[PDB]
């Protein structure tokens, strides 16, 4: 080390109603320098209404706080936010959901109940159990411990290459009519994979989200750019269900426990994570995904 | 101000000096072309009547500094606050203190920790001395030596012969009288421009001149000398108790008590027997006027009414010769023409309506951690920064 | 503004291009709002008098309480190159010239002692700190009488009255660039050259005053380069050869480092309150690619560092404390522009000494050059002193060393020195 490196912060203020943190953060954000408020409660009034809601509305109260606080933290915009909050799990998964993001800091404001219904309510004291420490707490990772899963290495090497999108570019072509896709384009660098992995005892298994239906136009496209494959793994025809849904069904009826894989080629991050956060498996990403 | 990090400076000085009231401008009586007075003690009763403020009061008003007198029981312990936030720490404390017993004195300190009190500290030139020197004495100075230059030479005298001789009117007559942009051009501006710059000289009435400059000078010499420090004292704002708890004064005629054994004034003026009484008022002002003061404050009985102003100044015609120039007294109509309070009232009521916000928060809880009192100050200090922005003769 | 002529000459008023038979002798014109009346008292004494309605001198803006149509030393500038033209000539032009009726020349008229008084002037600067007004050090001839605040009365006292006259409009120029009226404080682009002669037109003036009318009243580089040999000639003519330049020592210093170590190499700034940080991304233009070091021992140095890491723009600039925290191991440019002196003396050999291990591609160091003190109103080194340190800590080793002084030339003395140490 020796070096200075800097992340944004997020300050998440803790405390009950009254206790003052709202008036804090407008003095604040007027006098500090780089900073945005976020509101769980102002959000929840785009929706109209007072501050509790349907668990069907705080749950995508939830889903926007989070996106926002990332989406700012991300840009260097420090962010402080209103902790209505206030428990542990909740504490404690504020915490999950943002360190790796910024460093966060806290400020509690605590206040005799005596004095705390004197901001005028629901005589309602909340769990201030001085809890958890309130220590400033750095950035941290936590994953660098890349853990594969345990395939009987006994099985044949093979890699596996999604079509749609990774080994054949649509080039205008409809996402879901793969009738006109012998016209579809070579994306190169994988198809450079695919040859130097049939090189070395690779068996090169295309998996492919395309209906079967159209599995004529597609062996087309491959031997016109001369792929050499040994298995061509196709969506059932008329089944329509998610991609990684389809694939993974395709994954453990055929390939597993048949194959060892040594690797995944594809587009699409629903199906990326799939491979690779339910089936455990090394899966490289060819080009952006998230359609 | 606007920097962030340096408001940021004044702010914690203002929360670790303990500081508990700021200050309101306060607005001219607005205008009666009427009357031909620019600030009119008529207007400022009657707006104050027709917005449902009944109970009045009416102080002289100082020449002085506005100073935040926080009175400590030990008197050792007190100290000023300024116009807008500042300690006031550049005075002997010894004289200071002394002129502060006076007030000291009339009250009973048994279980009361603090007074804070609000006050015009005497004279002018403690703290305005050199805006005396710098700016008044030197035009003053200006006009009497200009004066007396045109009295004693030969100059008025030269101009009103050859305002006289055939040559000239000659000019004057066929240039007025006749219009062309080139009327013939006699000799190369040579008579065109002497006789044009002649006439076009403004001459004054010299005794005139004169008397308007001793009244200047005269204006000057009541209040810009020097300088044993005392305090007019004229509205008490909280009391603070031993005890913890505090006492929201709220009462313009809290006057008589602290110190000011000066006349106040205070009608009832219910239901327009106003403009039966305005005529007695006016009678007192007048004295007041004839005395050598600036002039008067109107005030609501009540300090803080919501939504009110927190006074009308109504400062007299020879005093604002020290403000408008020399002919101020001649000029009234343009001057009037030229008036707007709209505005500096505006300023005046956020003001006054921050400043009970800012008692509200009790003496014992002033700190650097206190938000609310952060939050007003600011909020105070862009308002500062907007009304310093308007006519500065108000 | 009030202004009598005095002298016991009988041919004054034929000095001042006035006729006394003329309209009782009186010549007027518009000034601004306006009138400026000239005036025959008799021979022996003219009397300018301006006469004003509202707001000729000071902006009706300013709710202020005007007075400065009654002493602003402009007036005065005015009535000269508008009564007296003429008179404000030129040394060779003025002295040998006809007259309107002929007696010789005006070096035949003109040599009886001629005294001028301004009634009330204003100077509000360091240059009237009361008591005193600071030309005084400088011309024996004026002659102030207090009067309250920032104001005063002039009297002018000459040989002649082209000297007097002379001194008075060199008074008022001066006065004028150098008071702040507040606020309204300013000066037209045109201002320089319709006075910039005032300061060669009277002959001792001191070279700081040429400096301060060039800072404060040349607008324009353009009109700075007009005036330029005016002034220079002038000052051969006094017995000094002095360059002169439009930007200011400072920063003509930070553009000459600039210009000398370019981009191509990471810099290594060792004094730094971090201005030339700054300077060193003037927006894209200069699309400086490299990280940027920095060092210091002010402790309030260092923690602005990290009040820029916390974080504004700071991202490739890394500083450091310990010496033996810069661990760069590749090709810098280095920067000393104050630092050697400003303390840390002799140390100042080991601080230099420290650079010269450090693989470099060319090192400035800049210091004041002392021999140029003279010409104003921690150590310090001649160019000698200065240049024998060079010597001994660059020695016996193959470093090419080139040197050259920044800001303006009086005999070959700038008032900053510098160095360009080049590694072959
Ligand atoms: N130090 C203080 N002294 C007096 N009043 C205060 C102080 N701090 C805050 N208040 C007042 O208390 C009230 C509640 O404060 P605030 O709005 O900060 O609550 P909060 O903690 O944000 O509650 P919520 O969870 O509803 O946002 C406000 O009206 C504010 O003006
Ligand atoms: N009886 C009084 N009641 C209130 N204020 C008074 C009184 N007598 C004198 N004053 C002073 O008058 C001031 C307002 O009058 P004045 O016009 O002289 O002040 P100012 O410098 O213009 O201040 P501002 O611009 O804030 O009005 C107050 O700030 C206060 O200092
Ligand atoms: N031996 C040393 N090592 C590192 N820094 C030093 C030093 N000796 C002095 N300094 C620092 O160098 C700084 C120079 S101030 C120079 C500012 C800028 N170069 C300008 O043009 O004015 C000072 O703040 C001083 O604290
Ligand atoms: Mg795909
Ligand atoms: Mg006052
Ligand atoms: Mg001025």
């Amino acid at each position: 080390k020796n070096n200075t490196h800097h992340f944004p912060k997020l300050l998440i203020l803790v405390g009950a109603p009254g206790s003052g943190k709202s008036t804090f953060a407008r003095y604040f954000i007027r006098t500090e320098d780089n900073w945005v408020r976020v509101n769980r409660d102002d959000f929840r009034l785009m929706q109209f209404g007072d501050s509790l809601m349907s668990p069907f509305y705080e749950e995508r109260i939830t889903k926007m706080v989070e996106a926002s606080v990332i989406a700012l933290l991300k840009n260097r915009t420090n962010v402080i936010i209103d902790a209505t909050n206030s428990s542990l799990r909740s504490l404690q998964d504020m915490v999950h959901t943002y360190t790796e993001y910024a460093d966060i800091s806290f400020k509690v404001f605590d206040l005799p109940v005596e004095e705390l219904v004197k901001r005028c309510h629901v005589t309602q004291l909340q769990y201030t159990k001085e809890k958890f420490d309130f220590k400033p707490i750095p950035r941290a990772l936590k994953e660098t411990s890349l853990t594969y899963a345990d395939q009987d290495t006994s099985l044949p090497k093979a890699v596996i290459c999604d079509l749609d999108g990774t080994l054949s570019l649509l080039n205008g072509r409809d996402p879901y009519n793969a009738s006109t896709a012998d016209q579809d384009l070579l994306n190169t660098p994988v198809a450079m994979v695919l040859k130097m992995a049939k090189q070395q005892g690779y068996k090169v298994i295309l998996l492919s989200g395309r209906e079967n239906a159209y599995r004529e136009p597609t062996e087309r496209f491959l031997a016109k750019y001369q792929i050499d494959y040994d298995l061509l793994l196709m969506r059932d025809t008329n089944d329509y269900r998610k991609d990684n849904i389809i694939k993974k069904e395709l994954f453990l009826e055929e390939i597993q426990g048949k194959y060892f894989v040594e690797f995944l080629l594809d587009d699409r991050n629903q199906v990326v994570d799939m491979w690779r956060r339910e089936l455990a498996l090394p899966c490289f990403q060819v080009n952006y995904g998230d359609f | 101000m606007e920097d962030k990090t340096l408001i940021k400076k004044r702010i914690d000085w203002f929360c670790k000096n303990k500081i508990n009231a700021f200050s309101p401008t306060i607005s001219p009586a607005p205008k009666s072309v009427e009357r031909n007075e620019i600030e009119s003690l008529y207007e400022g009763i009657l707006w104050f009547v027709l917005n449902g403020v009944k109970e009045i009061v009416i102080e002289k008003k100082y020449m002085g500094s506005y100073c935040d007198i926080y009175l400590h029981r030990r008197l050792e312990d007190t100290y000023l606050v300024s116009r807008n936030g500042y300690k006031i720490n550049h005075l002997d404390q010894e004289q200071c203190l002394r002129a502060l017993q006076g007030l000291h004195d009339r009250f009973s300190w048994d279980g009361v920790e603090l007074r804070i009190i609000q006050s015009e500290l005497m004279p002018w030139s403690i703290l305005g001395k050199g805006l005396i020197n710098n700016e008044f004495s030197a035009y003053y100075i200006s006009h009497e030596i200009h004066a007396e230059y045109l009295v004693q030479s030969s100059l008025y005298e030269k101009l009103q012969k050859i305002q006289q001789e055939p040559a000239y009117l000659s000019f004057v007559a066929d240039a007025k009288v006749l219009s062309a942009k080139e009327l013939k051009d006699k000799y190369p501006m040579h008579i065109i421009r002497q006789y044009q710059s002649i006439r076009d000289f403004k001459f004054l009435d010299l005794p005139h001149y004169q008397q308007n400059i001793q009244l200047f000078k005269r204006q000057l010499d009541i209040f810009g000398k020097e300088a044993a420090p005392f305090f007019k004292p004229f509205n008490i704002l909280k009391e603070v108790y031993t005890d913890g708890r505090e006492h929201f004064v709220n009462d313009n005629l809290s006057f008589q008590q602290i110190n000011d054994d000066d006349f106040l004034h205070y009608q009832f003026t219910d239901r327009e027997d106003f403009e039966a009484k305005y005529p007695q008022i006016r009678a007192w002002v007048d004295q007041v006027n004839q005395s050598d003061e600036e002039g008067v404050v109107i005030k609501p009985r009540t300090a803080f009414l919501p939504g009110m102003p927190p006074a009308f100044k109504v400062r007299n015609n020879d005093y604002l010769t020290l403000v408008y120039g020399v002919d101020f007294e001649d000029r009234l109509q343009e001057q009037i023409a030229k008036r707007n309070i709209k505005g500096k009232l505006r300023c005046s009521i956020n003001d006054w309506a921050i400043n009970a916000k800012l008692l509200a928060i009790p003496y014992s809880e002033l700190g650097e951690e206190n938000y609310e009192l952060k939050n007003l100050v600011l909020d105070r200090i862009l308002g500062e920064e907007i009304e310093n922005q308007l006519d500065s003769r108000l | 503004m009030i202004l009598q002529i005095h002298s016991q000459n009988p041919h004054l008023l034929d000095l001042l291009n006035k006729n006394p038979h003329t309209d009782l002798g009186i010549y007027a014109k518009s000034l601004r709002n306006g009138q400026l009346i000239g005036n025959a008292v008799s021979a022996y004494q003219y009397d300018v008098v301006f006469q004003d309605t509202r707001y000729s001198y000071l902006p009706e803006e300013s709710n202020q309480i005007d007075f400065q149509s009654y002493c602003s030393p402009l007036v005065i500038l005015h009535i000269c190159n508008e009564f007296f033209k003429e008179l404000l000539q030129e040394k060779q032009t003025y002295w040998s010239q006809q007259i309107k009726w002929l007696e010789r020349t005006r070096a035949e008229v003109d040599t009886y002692p001629c005294t001028i008084e301004v009634k009330n002037l204003y100077a509000n600067s360091t240059w009237y700190s009361k008591g005193h007004f600071m030309m005084e050090r400088y011309f024996k001839n004026i002659h102030i009488t207090p009067i309250v605040g920032n104001n005063l009365s002039l009297r002018v006292e000459g040989k002649s009255v082209f000297e007097a006259m002379n001194l008075l409009s060199f008074i008022a120029v001066t006065t004028h660039i150098t008071n702040t009226y507040g606020e309204y404080t300013y000066i037209d682009d045109h201002f320089a050259q319709k006075y910039a002669r005032i300061l060669t037109n009277i002959p001792q003036v001191p070279y700081f005053v040429f400096y301060l009318f060039i800072k404060r009243a040349i607008k324009s580089e353009r009109q700075f380069a007009e005036i330029k040999p005016m002034f220079e000639a002038y000052f051969k003519e006094e017995g000094l050869d002095i360059d002169f330049q439009f930007t200011d020592t400072h920063g003509s210093r930070m553009d000459f480092i600039v210009k000398e170590l370019g981009m191509e190499y990471p810099i290594l700034d060792i004094g730094c309150g971090e201005l030339k940080y700054y300077r060193r991304f003037m927006r894209r233009n200069y699309n400086y690619s490299h990280p940027y070091f920095a060092t210091d021992t002010d402790k309030s140095v260092g923690d602005y560092a990290a009040l820029l890491k916390e974080r504004m723009e700071a991202d490739n600039l890394y500083f450091f404390s310990d010496w033996t925290d810069y661990e760069y191991k590749n090709p810098v440019n280095i920067i000393l522009t104050e630092v050697i002196e400003h303390n840390t003396p002799e140390a100042a050999e080991a601080l230099v000494k420290h650079c010269l291990s450090l693989n470099f591609h060319k090192m400035i160091i800049t210091t004041p050059n002392s021999l140029f003190n003279k010409y104003y109103f921690h150590f310090e080194w001649t160019p000698q002193e200065f240049q024998d340190f060079i010597r001994h800590c660059v020695g016996d080793t193959s470093l090419e060393v080139t040197y050259c002084g920044i800001g303006d030339r009086i005999n070959g003395e700038t008032p900053t020195q510098a160095v360009v140490i080049t590694r072959k």
